[PDB]
């Protein structure tokens, strides 16, 4: 089995309060957390998965643990209200990854961006190459609404990995009615 | 709520010895741990604590993590040995506070209704009684900002305990105690002008800087308000003591009189008795 610590980042931004992902993005991203946490259980027991709130200020109430029981409890009453903040949410998983006791687990991050963010192409390429020096492979999954056919996050994913490095891949989410289990179909198949 | 805090040298050392822990391995930031308070009353006291691995990224200036598996089970440890000791908040060595410190307290409010943070100092320098303390409240603001969470300064004071001065106060051994009544009060006087009038010049130069730059702080209004309470006597040219002039020497009235009266009879005790016992031994021997 592949060894790594997957830190999933829930999206508390104010644009997660609608139902485009059925029935509602609160329960949809919950089901999106349900499918990733149950998949790691089918993958490796040693993988420990925490949660982090990106919007407003970053706070982690659940220590990194393989048990997803406390994670599923925090998915309720998450109160998705606040301003989305991206740049601070990249290393936010990496700092919890620098607190890992075992160093054999690879550094892997999955973040949920459901809101348009104001960012310059020079800011995302500096964080990209910074993760190249840190070897961290971050799989981002587009959620919510954002710049049509997202460029920044795509350039953030594309410039994040290279040769090969298998890798970081971004899947653009269509702005249409769908079930959250149908959104993750492509990303969970091929990261 | 929390008015003043009592910081023991023992718990403050628990921040200092951890500065040797992660100081040798580095690298960035500072020493941060969770504070165990002893609350018997509105006055806050701290006995022990536990230091937790902590890091704060620069870039990424808003990133911070406590280890809460270290916080949970180790609480049941100190709780089992000491039932009264509980976590009242957290701490760190500063020296100053970055804006990210707003999120450290709000996360741990599940543990304590109000978590008091203690800024400490591992290397004593200036200007006086060291470290610092803050309390987390919301004053909003007069200008209309969204609700503003800003830590207000809590006055910190050192305090003692039985049985803890055994090894602590032993190792110094070089201090002269005190001596009360002669040197103790006068050294303070030379410093009371130094430490009193240096902050006078440091602030009056920053208060002049206000008009120049750095406005706000307006403040307002606390600056001039208590300055005008200082103005009960200015004291300016010249001293405005016309009513306190005769009273000036009139307070020195009996102090000089007794000093004149005591030294007269103390001499009669010292001079007479010395001459008596001296000639009794001196001349009767030879």
């Amino acid at each position: 089995m592949v060894l790594e610590s997957t830190m999933v980042c829930v999206d508390n931004s104010e644009y997660m309060r609608n139902g485009d992902f059925l029935p509602t993005r609160l329960q949809a991203q919950q089901d999106a957390v349900n499918i990733v946490c149950h998949s790691k259980t089918r993958s490796n027991p040693e993988n420990n998965v925490g949660l982090i709130t990106l919007a407003n200020d970053c706070e982690v109430l659940t220590t990194l643990t393989p048990d997803t029981g406390r994670i599923l409890s925090k998915l309720h009453t998450v109160q998705p209200k606040g301003k989305i903040t991206f740049c601070t949410g990249i290393r936010v998983a990496h700092l919890a990854l620098k607190h890992r006791q075992g160093k054999n687990h690879k550094m892997r991050i999955i973040a949920f961006v459901g809101s348009p963010v104001e960012d310059n192409e020079k800011d995302l390429v500096k964080l990209a190459k910074r993760l190249k020096k840190e070897k961290v492979n971050v799989d981002i999954i587009n959620f919510g609404e954002e710049e049509v056919n997202t460029e920044k996050l795509t350039a953030f994913v594309n410039t994040l990995n290279g040769k090969d490095g298998t890798g970081s891949h971004l899947v653009t989410v269509p702005p249409g009615p769908s079930l959250a289990d149908a959104l993750i179909s492509s990303p969970i198949l091929a990261g | 709520a929390v008015q003043k805090v009592v910081v023991h040298p023992l718990v403050l050392l628990s921040v200092v010895d951890h500065f040797n822990r992660i100081g040798k391995v580095g690298n960035q930031k500072r020493v941060v741990g969770v504070l165990l308070g002893s609350w018997q009353k509105k006055v806050l006291d701290v006995s022990n604590s536990f230091a937790v691995p902590f890091d704060e990224d620069d870039k990424d200036d808003s990133v911070w993590f406590l280890d809460h598996d270290y916080l949970e089970n180790m609480y049941g440890m100190f709780k089992k040995v000491n039932a009264r000791e509980r976590i009242v908040g957290w701490y760190h060595t500063g020296p100053k506070l970055h804006k990210n410190d707003i999120a450290i307290n709000e996360l741990m409010k599940r543990y304590c209704p109000n978590s008091v943070l203690v800024i400490i100092d591992v290397k004593p320098k200036d200007l006086g009684l060291p470290t610092e303390a803050y309390i987390s409240v919301e004053e909003v603001h007069d200008d209309g900002t969204p609700t503003s969470k800003t830590f207000e300064h809590v006055t910190s004071e050192i305090g003692a305990e039985e049985a803890e001065e055994v090894g602590v106060e032993h190792l110094l051994r070089d201090i002269k105690d005190t001596t009360v009544g002669t040197l103790s009060q006068r050294i303070t006087n030379q410093v009371h002008g130094l430490k009193g009038l240096n902050s006078k010049l440091l602030d009056i130069r920053s208060y002049l800087e206000k008009v120049a730059t750095g406005k706000l702080p307006i403040n307002h209004q606390i600056i001039y308000q208590l300055q005008d309470v200082f103005n009960l006597l200015p004291d300016v040219s010249l001293q405005e003591f016309v009513k306190a002039f005769y009273l000036k020497t009139n307070d020195q009235m009996v102090v000089v009189y007794l000093a004149s009266l005591i030294r007269s009879v103390v001499a009669l005790h010292n001079l007479i008795n010395n001459k008596i016992a001296n000639r009794d031994a001196e001349k009767k021997e030879g």
